[PDB]
């Protein structure tokens, strides 16, 4: 293409700047912004099988006992209906 | 307003305990050493009730009818004042100073009494009555440092204490924010006898944010400097613009293709830090073609324009390309790390560098050739300074590196051993050792890292909270299967799921199983002995022991039994379990776990053990390792064999620094062979590759032996440090590389002189920008701007340093025929 950057320097250089400024409108329209509120929403490993088990730990906490159908893992509750 | 009475109404009474909820300062005096003296004292109380007891205060304790005080301050002052029943902290008459130092000298050797509840009367004996209510104990665990009342010190000796606390009877929380940000940060310290050194109003992490904004004037001048600087080297101010345009633009596209097109959606924070990388990155690369067009221009002037860009191109894009895809793989080489912050900047960055050089190959000739088209003083100083430069970089500096030849060698060669016995094996980098609630996030003087790192280890009730010696528990779970669900590559932060397996517990043979695990359990020799946990433990010993009953339906049976009385009299135990003691039981309770329809699904038991809770990593290893080892030998039953293998205890920390341990690595060993290919592929001669080779690994253990020596932990960015800086090495071993081959002069002293006087020109810029782009971010307040340009600094004045000297001073042993690689 050593000859199209030789006579025609104005299109490359247009075209060029349409991509840019579209892939900016898109980038700052569509996705939503971040956040930048809590330093350290990263640092936690994920599948290295000790970080699996830590994570499966605590969804078993997050999905405690409630008064019916806890959808979760409760304990005796659900027995409680002779009183 | 807030203008109310306060809590000394010559009453003898007092709010609440202090405890570590409440807010704290930490005041030093000055160079004099010593706070014992009542300008010390008054002034430190008024500097309290004058930049905290001003402010509209609505979150209080409110104990009294005074509605903007509950306390008075919960300071030495106030404690003074109890004594000789001064009501007003500014009344102090200065012999009560002697008294109650002759009263904390007699006491402090007894420290040793907790309270005493009730008003003028102690419940249990105590050594002295001659203590007031609480006042020795709570001046010398709260309020004052370790220096003070020592038994190290002879007698008649006075102390210094050049440290105290001072609490506030508000709590502390993110409310303070407004408190903090107009009455504390702009101003420096009180007058020149009291200092605030230690802030801890708990607001270090939520604030932080705001400091971002107002710390984004340094990138900004930052790109001025860069512009003033290619201004000198390339004199159209044309292109610097562009090539800055580019620049910004290449960045915003990147984060287009990042967002929406591989679609992943989580934007950490260190990836703000990747535009200051790429300032000093991407100007490079004009250095390189607009230096090589003028060359062209210089040989064949007469010809088209056509024909002079085909040429430049031709002897542009290979070097471009080649710098810029090392670099571009030395960054992705760290989507091989487990956690999520590096996983994510290493693909933005990369992507960035990748597209910048798609642009500068494509953008900047359609701007160059597009750029066909009193003052003498100020002409005249440029000729001098170009005819300077040439003078200086094609006959000083060969001159200079190859005059003398031997004396580089033997110099660098120390340099590098001493690099690499630094890093190896004296003192080797350490670990994260801070909790992960508080990572050193700020600059190393602001008020909150003084507090978070220093200060918390000369207070009592800091010291001994470092004595917790809490045990580690294990514990043991037959119900789900380990498995993560939600978004594990380029993860989202947010991704979990729970769910199941097929066992069965009603098999006898389980049962007795076990009851067999749980004896073997507790003979082993990680176990420790508490006699008094009767649930919290196996279930099905005290299940089995509670079932000895008779006349109630089932009752004195054998151990294994049928399963349809077993299934039943779990429940109908548990109820009355509950009864006796224990009668509260929340989601982390050894307790067996039931779904909507009430069968067992869950069976989790717990355990403590002997080893202590640390933050170190070997003692932790050692802990998992042999315990893990021990727990899997299961060789059970078909059921509860599967999904067995678990274990889990309180053990994030280890996680993460193995996590580090493991990644780094992997990462440094990728990118060293993505950059030794790369050479070998570009040189076409191995020894020059060997040269290179060894020029790499000398500057990278010089830079990270550097970077250990001035004191670096490796919390998450070093983790990506280490690896760039083998993938910025390279940069201009390359062009050395490219420029001495392919040079009209056989001899070996010759043709060095040639490629160091054309090349020398754009490394030795190149490292300038760079330079002097990462050298505005060290006034700073937030920390990763500070060892970002330290690094950068760093590691670019190493590396040309090196691949001038110990390069050129190398390249010389070469013979004329070569190795000139395989035959292609
Ligand atoms: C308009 C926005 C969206 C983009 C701007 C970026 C480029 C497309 C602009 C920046 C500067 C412009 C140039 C500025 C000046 C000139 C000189 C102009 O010719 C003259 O002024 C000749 C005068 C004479 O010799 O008599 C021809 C267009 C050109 C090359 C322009 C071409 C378009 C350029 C490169
Ligand atoms: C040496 C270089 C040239 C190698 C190639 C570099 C990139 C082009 C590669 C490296 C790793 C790739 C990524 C590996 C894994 C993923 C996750 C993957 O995630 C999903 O598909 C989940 C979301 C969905 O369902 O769409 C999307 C593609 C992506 C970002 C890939 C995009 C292309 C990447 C960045
Ligand atoms: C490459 C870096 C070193 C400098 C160039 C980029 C910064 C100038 C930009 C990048 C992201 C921007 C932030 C993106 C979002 C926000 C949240 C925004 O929040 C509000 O307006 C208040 C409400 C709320 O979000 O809670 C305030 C500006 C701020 C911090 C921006 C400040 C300017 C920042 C740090
Ligand atoms: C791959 C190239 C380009 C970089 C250099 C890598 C290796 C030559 C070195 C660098 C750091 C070295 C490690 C530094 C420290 C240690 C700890 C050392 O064990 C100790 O406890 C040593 C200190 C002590 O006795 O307390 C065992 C070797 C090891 C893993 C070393 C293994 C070899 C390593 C990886
Ligand atoms: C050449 C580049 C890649 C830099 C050198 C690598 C360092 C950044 C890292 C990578 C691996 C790390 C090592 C990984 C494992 C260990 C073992 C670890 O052992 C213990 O926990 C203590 C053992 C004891 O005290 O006997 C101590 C840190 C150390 C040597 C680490 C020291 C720092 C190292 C060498
Ligand atoms: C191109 C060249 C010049 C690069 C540097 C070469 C050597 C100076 C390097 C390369 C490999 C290094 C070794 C890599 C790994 C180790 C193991 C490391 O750990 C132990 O041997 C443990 C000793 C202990 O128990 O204290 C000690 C340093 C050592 C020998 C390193 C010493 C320095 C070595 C020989
Ligand atoms: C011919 C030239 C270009 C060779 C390279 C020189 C500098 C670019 C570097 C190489 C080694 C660096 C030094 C490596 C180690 C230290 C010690 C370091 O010491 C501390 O911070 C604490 C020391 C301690 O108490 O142990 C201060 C920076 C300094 C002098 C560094 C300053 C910058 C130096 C001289
Ligand atoms: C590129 C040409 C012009 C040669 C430049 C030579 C010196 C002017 C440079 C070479 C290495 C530089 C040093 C590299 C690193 C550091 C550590 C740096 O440490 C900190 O400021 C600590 C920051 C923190 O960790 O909080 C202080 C400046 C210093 C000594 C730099 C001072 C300026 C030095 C000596
Ligand atoms: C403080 O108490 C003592 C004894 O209880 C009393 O004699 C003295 O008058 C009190 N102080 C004031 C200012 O009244
Ligand atoms: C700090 O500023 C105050 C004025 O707000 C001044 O009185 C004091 O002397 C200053 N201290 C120092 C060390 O500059
Ligand atoms: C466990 O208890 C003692 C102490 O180790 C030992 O002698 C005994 O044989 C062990 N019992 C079992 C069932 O392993
Ligand atoms: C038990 O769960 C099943 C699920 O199919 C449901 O149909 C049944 O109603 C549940 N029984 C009780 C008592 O909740």
């Amino acid at each position: 293409y050593a000859a199209l950057i030789a006579d025609w320097p104005v299109v490359v250089l247009g075209m060029c700047t349409m991509f840019i400024v579209v892939c900016a409108l898109v980038g700052v329209l569509v996705p939503e912004l971040p956040d930048f509120s809590d330093p350290l929403l990263g640092f936690e490993p994920r599948g290295t099988a000790i970080g699996q088990r830590l994570v499966t730990w605590n969804n078993m906490v997050k999905n405690t006992g409630y008064k019916a159908t806890l959808a979760n893992y409760p304990f005796k509750y659900a027995d409680e209906q002779a009183s | 307003g807030s203008e109310v009475d306060w809590n000394f109404h010559k009453d003898s009474f007092f709010c609440d305990v202090p405890s570590d909820r409440y807010s704290r300062v930490v005041f030093t005096s000055s160079g004099g050493e010593t706070l014992w003296n009542l300008p010390a004292i008054k002034s430190m109380c008024n500097v309290d009730n004058s930049r905290i007891r001003s402010h509209p205060q609505f979150g209080d304790l409110c104990q009294r009818t005074t509605a903007a005080s509950c306390c008075p301050s919960w300071t030495l002052g106030n404690y003074i004042a109890i004594l000789n029943n001064r009501s007003s902290c500014q009344k102090i008459v200065e012999r009560d100073v002697s008294h109650t130092l002759k009263l904390l000298r007699t006491c402090a050797k007894h420290y040793d009494m907790a309270a005493r509840r009730k008003d003028q009367l102690k419940c249990t004996n105590v050594p002295r009555k001659c203590t007031k209510y609480n006042a020795v104990y709570q001046i010398l665990h709260y309020l004052v440092d370790k220096d003070f009342m020592t038994p190290k010190t002879a007698d008649y000796a006075t102390p210094a204490l050049k440290y105290s606390m001072l609490f506030s009877p508000t709590e502390k929380g993110e409310s303070m924010m407004n408190i903090y940000l107009d009455n504390f940060e702009n101003w420096n310290s009180s007058d020149g006898v009291t200092t605030i050194t230690g802030i801890e109003f708990g607001i270090k992490h939520s604030l932080f944010q705001d400091y971002l904004l107002m710390d984004t004037v340094y990138p900004a001048i930052a790109i001025v400097i860069v512009l003033l600087v290619m201004c000198v080297y390339t004199k159209s101010m044309f292109i610097t613009l562009m090539t800055m345009f580019a620049i910004i633009s290449s960045l915003i596209v990147s984060y287009f293709l990042y967002r929406v097109v591989f679609h992943f959606e989580f934007f950490p924070f260190m990836n703000l830090t990747a535009l200051i990388i790429l300032v000093g990155i991407g100007a490079n690369n004009a250095f390189v073609l607009c230096d090589v067009w003028n060359y062209t221009k210089f040989d064949k002037p007469h010809a088209e324009t056509s024909e002079t860009v085909s040429i430049t191109l031709q002897h542009a894009a290979l070097s471009m390309f080649v710098t810029s895809f090392t670099t571009a793989a030395a960054f992705y080489a760290n989507y091989v790390s487990n956690i999520t912050a590096i996983r994510c900047f290493g693909v933005y960055a990369g992507t960035a560098i990748l597209v910048n050089y798609v642009l500068m190959v494509t953008w900047l000739p359609a701007v160059v050739v597009l750029h066909e088209r009193a003052c003498q003083k100020c002409h005249k100083v440029l000729f001098a300074i170009s005819e300077a430069s040439r003078i200086f970089f094609e006959k000083v500096l060969p001159c200079i590196v190859i005059k003398f030849r031997y004396l580089w060698l033997f110099w660098f060669l120390a340099l590098t051993v001493g690099g690499a016995y630094i890093v190896c094996i004296n003192p080797k980098m350490k670990l994260p050792s801070l909790e992960l609630s508080e990572f050193q996030v700020f600059r190393s003087s602001h008020p909150f890292e003084r507090y978070d790192a220093e200060y918390k280890k000369l207070f009592m009730f800091e010291r001994v909270h470092h004595g917790e010696e809490l045990h580690m528990p294990i514990t043991v779970i037959w119900g789900v299967s380990p498995e993560d669900n939600g978004n594990p590559l380029n993860p989202k932060s947010k991704g979990k799921l729970t769910l199941d397996s097929s066992f069965n517990i009603a098999s006898p043979a389980s049962q007795a199983w076990i009851l067999h695990f749980c004896q073997k359990l507790r003979n082993q020799t990680f176990f420790y002995q508490t006699d008094e946990q009767d649930f919290t433990s196996c279930f099905i010993e005290t299940f089995k022991q509670w079932m000895e009953n008779q006349d109630c339906c089932c009752s004195h049976w054998s151990f294994p039994y049928k399963q349809e009385i077993f299934e039943l009299c779990i429940k109908r135990a548990i109820m009355e379990l509950e009864r006796s003691t224990g009668y509260h039981l929340d989601s982390k309770t050894p307790g067996p776990r039931f779904d909507i329809n009430d069968t067992i699904r869950a069976v989790v038991l717990e355990f403590q053990s002997t080893y202590l809770f640390t933050l170190a990593y070997e003692k932790m290893h050692q802990f998992y390792k042999e315990v893990d080892s021990w727990i899997s030998s299961e060789l059970s039953s078909a059921p509860e064999g599967l999904s067995n293998g678990w274990f889990v205890s309180n053990l994030e920390f280890y996680d993460l620094q193995d996590s580090l341990s493991d990644g780094t690595l992997i990462a440094m060993g990728l990118s060293v062979a993505v950059a030794f290919s790369v050479m070998l592929l570009t040189t076409w001669n191995i020894i020059i590759s060997l040269y290179a080779i060894i020029s790499i690994a000398g500057t990278i253990f010089v830079t990270v032996g550097s970077l250990v020596l001035l004191g670096w932990e490796l919390n998450v960015l070093e983790s990506v440090t280490i690896s760039v800086a083998v993938g910025l090495s390279v940069n201009f071993a390359v062009h050395y590389g490219v420029a001495y081959r392919l040079a009209p002069d056989p001899d070996r002293e010759g043709k060095v002189i040639f490629s160091l006087s054309r090349v020398g020109s754009a490394m030795a810029m190149a490292a300038l920008t760079t330079f002097v782009a990462g050298a505005m971010m060290m006034p700073s307040t937030v920390l990763a701007y500070t060892q970002l340009g330290t690094f950068m600094m760093l590691i670019m004045c190493i590396s040309w340093a090196f691949a001038t000297f110990f390069f050129q001073c190398m390249c010389r042993c070469l013979g004329p025929q070569g190795t000139c690689g395989q035959i292609p």
